[PDB]
C-alpha cells in the first residue's frame, strides 16, 4: 500500500487541499476525519499548536490523504535528473568488476583465464554500474565462446571460429555473428553495422549500440515497485 | 438540520437577483460569485463548528457537571535537561521538531520538541519540553531514559529526564463513562436491601454481606477473610449504617455463622521415598487453601476436593480416603465454611 | 475567518497606498468582521451545550428536562447548583428528613431529630421495670417515626417530610416551643 | 447564539462600509451593494435561528444518551379469548403457541396469535387464552364480539369470542409522556419513598396506571393495564422492578384494580331519517366505548358528560339519547376503575 | 455431554492394562477434569469400593451409562 502526503503550507486551507488533490472540496471533511483534526484545523504558528498538540497540525506539519497512489503512470517529467540516474542505473544493474585491465584481455581475447576481480581502493570488491555494467556485460558475453558456460549453452560467440580467409564473405560472416551475439542480450533494442575493412591478416569494424531508453528503464523499475524484487534474472 | 454550500450559493444567488437586476452575470469567475461563494464556505465551516460542539456536547455536556472527566488519549510529556561543558560562547538554536531519543531496546520511543527554544550565552544548561510522538502509555518512560539528541551540538555534555513521565492516556471509551456515571448514580440510593449491601461492602474489611429482610427488622450477616467479625468492625458496620438504614425499620448486625471443618486424610503415594514432611505440609497447605476460600453461600462438595487433592500430582498421588467426611456438608447463605484442624496420613 | 485566505486571489487585501478611501478594503473588511464575529459567537455557542457553562435559556431549558424550575432573580450558578443537588438528593433516611427541614426552612443551626418509640417497647427481660419503655401498641409500634423541630413551622413542611419519608412510615410531628423563646427562657422572682 | 435579527446585521455592515469608505454612499432599495449585504445577512440569520434549533435538539440528545432514557416505541394490542365446546372435554387438549385467530367481520381484519401454550383439562366447558395482535399499534384495539374464528381448525370448539374491547395498543409515545416519565425517573432516584414506588411499579410498560395505598407498615400497590387488568405475569414483574425501589422491612401487596365494567344500551333519535344505517350506529358506538376507556382511576362516571359526548358527535342530526341501562352516576373509589362491557345502539 | 462423558469413562476403563487396580478417586478425578466448572458433582449408583485386579487379570469396560442432572 502507498499514500500521498501533504505538507501544510503558508495560510494554506482544508479545501484547497481536496480541490488540489481529489479535484472536489467536497473532501475536505473526509481528510478532517481521517486525520482527527480538531476546528482550528491549520495554525498559525507552533504556539497555538501547543494548545492541543494532538488534535491540532500547524504549518510544517505533515498530512496523510489516503488516495491509492502508484509510482507508476507517473509522469516523468516530475522525476529529478539524479532519480532517473538511479533508476537506469538500477535497471541495467549492478555486478561485480570483471573486465579491469582493458588492455590484457584485449591482448588475449579468444584465451581463457583473461579477466579476474577487482577492488575499489576502499577495501571492497569492485563494481560496475550502468553504461559500466553493459560495457562489461557485453565485452564477457562477446569474448565467451558459445556452449562453454556451464548451464547455458547459449550464452557466448563463435568468433573463435571465425578466424578466416580475409575475403567480404567471412566478414559478413562476422559481422552476422557479432549482430546475433548482441541481439541475444535482452536489454540491448538492436545492433547495427557502421563500418568495416580489411588490411590482410587483420580484420577491423565497429558497432552501434542502442539500450532501452530512459522511459522505459524508469517505466520498467516503476513497475517493479509493485512486486519489490528490484532485481535482474534476465 | 443544516444548509450546505451549494444550496448557501443558490439561496444567495436567488436572493441577489431579487434585490436587483443590475447583476445577471453568476457564471464562474465573477467576482460576485466569487464573493458569494467565500461567504457560503465560511458559512459551512461554522456549520460543522457547531455540528462538532453539539457532538461534544451530546456526549459530555450532562455528565461534566458532575465532576467526571472524560479521559483522553495524550502525547506523554515531560522535561528533559541538556548540560554544556562550559558556558555558550554564542546563542545556539534548537529548531522546532529536534528529536531525542533513548539508547535501548526496551525504550524506542522517539520524543520531539513541539516548539523552538534558545539557549543565552551565560547559560550552561537548559531545559526543554519534549512530546512522545506516539498516543497512549507507551511513552511514558520512566526516568533516566531520554538521554540522546539526534541533532545536538557537540558541546552538549550529557542528556537526561529528571522524571518519568506520566502523562501518556489510552482514550476512555464512552461505554466505561456511562458506566461510571450510572454506579455513582446507583450508590446515591438509599434504605434498600441494595443499598444497605453496597454501603455495608464500602466498608474496608468487610469481604462478604448477606441482608435477611423481615417485616419491621432487618438484619445483616458479615465476615471478614477469616470468617469472623470483630467487635470493633461490627460497630464500624453499625455505625456505617445508621445512614443506610430506613426510618422506623430496626436494623441489626450480627456474624456469619462459621462452620470449621476438620478433615483427616489418608493419602496413598506411588513414590515411597518422596513420603516426607514437605509434602506432608504442602498437601495440608492445599486442602487448608481450598476450604478457606470458599464463599459464603458456597458448599463444600468432596469430589471436587478429592479432584483438587489428585491434581495436586497426577501420578504420585495414588488414592485418598477421609473419615470425617462422609457426605458433602451444605450450608445456608449465610453460613460459610472454614478450615478447621487438617491431619493428613501418608501411605 | 478564512474568507481572505479563500477569497478570489486576484482581489487585493490590503489597503492601497494610493488611496486611504479605497471603498475595496472597506467592503472586503465589513465582510471580515461579520465573518469573524459569526465564528466567535460558534466558538462561544459551545458553552450552551453543556449543563456546566450553560446560561439563562439554555440553562432553563436544563431545568426544565430535570423538571427544577427557575425563581424570581434567581442566578445561574445557584439555579444550576440547585439542579444538581435535586438530582442528587438522598431520602428514606433520618438523616434526609432533616436536610429538607433545615433546607426548606431558613437556617441550619436549629435543633431537629427524628424519634424512633419502637426502641422503647418493653421487652419482658432487658427492659427496666420502671424504666423508659412501655408496652408495645399503636404508638409505640415499628414503622412510626415523631419529628421534633425548635423553630416555627408552616403545615406544609409535614408534605415537604411525606415527600421524602419511606412509604409505610406513620408521620407525627412536635414543635419545641423552648427552642423559640426570646432570649434566656428561665422566668425570675426575686 | 446571541439571537441577532437581520436589520440589526444589516444596518452594522452599511455602517462599517460608510466608516470605511466616503465614496460609497447609495444604500437604497434596488442597489447592488445593498442586495448583497442583505443576502449575506439573512443567510447569517438562518445560520443563527439553525445553530439555535439545532442546539435544543442536541440537549434532548444529550439527555437521551446521558441515562440511556430510551423512547418507548408502539405497543402491539394484546388481549383474552374466550372458547366454548360442545360438551366437557375427556381429552387434555394441547394448543401451541402460535394459534391464529381471526375476524369474520371485514371492518376489524386484523389477525392474533397466542405467545405461550395451553392445556384444556378434562370435564371442562370453556378456557380463557391470551392473545397477541401481529400488527402493532391502534389497528388491534378491536371491539368487543369481533374476533369469532380459530385458525386450528379442531372439531371441539364450539364457538370463539373476545368478551371486552382491546384497548392496549397504541402508537409511539409521545414528547409529553417521556418528559413526564423522565421527571419521575428524577423524582425516583431516591429509591425509598412514595413517588419511587409508584415509578418502579410504572417502570414495566405494560402497566397503565398506579395507586399506592399506603397504611402503617404495610403498603398496597393497585395497579392495572390499559385494560384494567392484571395478569399474574405482569404482577411478577412489577414486584421482581419493586425489589429495587421498595423500602426494607415494610410489607408490600400488588393487587388489580377494582375494576367495574359497565353495559350501555342508548336508544338515539335522527333528525335526518336517510342517515340510519350500520355506519352510524358504529360511529355513536365507537365513540361511546372511546370515552368509556379514556377514563383514569378515580373518575367518576356522570351520565350528562356522556350525553354531551354523544350529542357533539352531530347536534342537528341527532334529535335525542336515552339510555335503557343507566339512571344514575357511578362513584369510583380511588382504587377503582371504568371500563367499556358491551356497547349497542338502537336508531330510529 | 451424556455420550462425551461416556465416551471418556470408557476410554480411561479400556486404556487399563494387566494388573491395573481400579480406584475410584482417579475415576473421579478424570470424570471432574473434562470440566471442573461445568461438572457441579459425581455420585456412583453401582461402585462403592476399589477392585483389585490380580497380575493375570485386567478390567474393561461393560455397559456404560450416564444421568444428567
Amino acid at each position: 500500500m502507498r499514500f500521498k502526503k501533504h505538507v501544510v503550507q503558508h495560510e494554506e486551507t482544508m479545501q484547497a487541499i481536496a480541490q488540489r488533490y481529489y479535484g472536489d472540496v467536497s473532501y475536505w471533511i473526509d481528510l478532517v476525519e481521517h486525520n482527527n483534526l480538531k476546528y482550528p484545523y491549520l495554525v498559525e504558528t507552533d504556539e497555538e499548536k501547543m494548545k492541543d498538540p494532538e488534535r491540532l497540525a500547524s504549518t510544517g506539519d505533515t498530512l496523510i490523504i489516503p488516495i491509492e497512489s502508484d509510482l507508476t503512470d507517473v509522469s516523468a517529467k516530475e522525476i529529478n535528473s539524479r532519480d532517473k540516474d538511479v533508476l537506469v542505473e538500477l535497471a541495467l544493474g549492478r555486478d561485480l568488476n570483471i573486465t579491469a585491465d582493458e588492455k590484457y584481455f584485449n591482448e588475449h581475447g579468444t584465451s581463457d583465464n583473461i579477466l579476474a576481480f577487482s577492488t575499489n581502493g576502499n577495501g571492497d570488491l569492485d563494481t560496475v554500474k550502468g553504461i559500466d555494467n553493459m560495457k562489461q556485460q557485453l565485452q564477457a558475453r562477446l569474448l565467451t565462446p558459445r556452449g562453454s558456460l556451464m548451464l547455458h549453452p547459449n550464452y557466448g560467440s563463435d568468433l573463435h571460429n571465425l578466424f578466416g580467409l580475409n575475403i567480404p564473405e567471412q566478414a559478413t560472416l562476422i559481422e552476422m555473428e557479432v549482430l546475433r551475439t548482441l541481439t541475444s542480450d535482452n536489454r540491448v533494442k538492436s545492433a547495427n553495422l557502421i563500418d568495416w575493412k580489411i588490411q590482410g591478416n587483420v580484420y577491423s569494424g565497429q558497432f552501434s549500440v542502442e539500450i532501452k531508453s530512459v522511459e522505459e528503464s524508469i517505466n520498467f523499475v516503476l513497475g517493479q515497485d509493485e512486486e519489490g524484487i528490484f532485481a535482474l534474472f534476465e | 438540520k443544516t444548509r450546505k454550500l451549494t444550496n448557501i450559493l443558490s439561496k444567495l444567488i436567488d436572493k441577489t437577483m431579487a434585490g436587483t437586476s443590475k447583476i445577471t452575470d453568476f457564471t464562474p469567475g465573477s467576482a460576485s460569485r466569487s464573493l458569494l461563494e467565500a461567504v457560503s464556505l465560511e458559512i459551512e465551516q461554522f456549520y460543522i463548528l457547531t455540528k462538532e460542539n453539539i457532538d461534544w456536547g451530546i456526549q459530555e455536556g450532562i455528565i461534566e457537571a458532575f465532576d467526571f472527566q472524560k479521559r483522553q488519549s495524550k502525547r506523554a510529556y515531560g522535561d528533559v535537561t541538556i548540560q554544556f561543558y562550559q558556558p555558550l560562547d554564542m546563542r545556539m538554536y534548537i529548531p522546532a521538531g529536534t528529536t531525542f531519543t533513548s539508547t535501548r531496546q526496551e525504550y524506542p520511543q522517539q520524543f520531539e520538541t513541539l516548539v523552538d527554544y534558545y539557549a543565552e550565552p551565560d547559560s550552561t544548561e537548559i531545559v526543554v519540553e519534549v512530546y512522545c510522538k506516539e498516543t497512549g502509555v507507551a511513552g511514558n518512560v520512566p526516568e533516566g531514559t531520554i538521554n540522546t539528541i539526534a541533532s545536538g551540538s557537540s558541546l552538549i555534555r550529557s542528556v537526561n529526564n529528571e522524571y518519568s513521565f506520566n502523562t501518556g492516556t489510552k482514550e476512555e471509551s464512552q461505554e466505561d463513562f456511562k458506566r461510571r456515571f450510572h454506579s455513582f448514580v446507583e450508590s446515591r440510593g438509599r434504605a434498600t436491601n441494595k443499598s444497605v449491601r453496597y454501603g455495608a461492602l464500602q466498608i474496608p474489611d468487610v469481604e462478604g454481606v448477606y441482608v435477611y429482610e423481615e417485616t419491621g427488622h432487618i438484619t445483616v450477616f458479615a465476615h471478614d477473610r477469616n470468617g469472623n467479625l470483630s467487635d470493633t468492625l461490627k460497630e464500624d458496620i453499625i455505625d456505617a449504617l445508621q445512614d443506610y438504614r430506613p426510618s422506623g425499620i430496626m436494623l441489626d448486625v450480627t456474624g456469619v455463622e462459621k462452620e470449621e471443618v476438620n478433615v483427616s486424610a489418608t493419602v496413598t503415594i506411588s513414590n515411597k521415598s518422596r513420603i516426607g514432611d514437605t509434602l506432608q505440609k504442602h498437601i495440608e497447605s492445599v486442602i487448608r487453601s481450598y476450604l478457606n476460600n470458599l464463599k459464603t453461600s458456597d458448599d463444600l462438595i468432596i469430589t471436587d476436593l478429592i479432584q483438587a487433592i489428585m491434581n495436586i500430582d497426577d501420578v504420585l498421588i495414588y488414592d485418598v480416603s477421609f473419615d470425617n467426611l462422609d457426605e458433602n456438608i451444605i450450608v445456608p447463605p449465610q453460613g460459610i465454611i472454614r478450615a478447621g484442624e487438617i491431619k493428613v496420613e501418608l501411605k | 475567518a478564512n474568507f481572505l485566505k479563500n477569497l478570489h486571489p486576484l482581489l487585493r487585501r490590503d489597503r492601497n497606498k494610493k488611496d486611504n478611501q479605497d471603498p475595496n478594503f472597506a467592503l472586503i473588511d465589513a465582510l471580515n468582521e461579520e465573518m469573524n464575529q459569526v465564528e466567535k459567537d460558534a466558538i462561544e455557542s459551545k458553552l450552551q451545550s453543556s449543563l456546566k457553562t450553560s446560561t439563562s435559556e439554555y440553562l432553563d431549558k436544563f431545568g426544565d428536562w430535570f423538571g427544577v424550575y427557575r425563581k424570581t432573580d434567581e442566578k445561574d450558578d445557584v439555579y444550576r447548583a440547585r439542579i444538581i443537588k435535586y438530582l442528587l438528593l438522598k431520602r428514606g433516611t433520618n438523616n434526609a428528613i432533616i436536610d429538607a427541614i433545615k433546607d426548606y426552612l431558613g437556617r441550619d443551626d436549629i435543633d431537629v431529630s427524628v424519634y424512633e418509640p419502637f426502641t422503647n417497647i418493653f421487652y419482658t427481660n432487658k427492659s427496666h421495670l420502671n424504666g423508659e419503655d412501655h408496652l408495645m401498641g399503636y404508638y409505640y409500634r415499628f414503622a412510626v417515626i415523631n419529628v421534633s423541630i425548635g423553630d416555627y413551622f408552616p403545615v406544609e413542611i409535614i408534605d415537604v417530610i411525606n415527600e421524602f419519608k419511606p412509604a409505610g412510615v406513620t408521620l407525627y410531628v412536635t414543635y419545641d416551643g423552648a427552642s423559640t423563646i426570646r432570649g434566656g427562657a428561665i422566668i425570675k422572682w426575686d
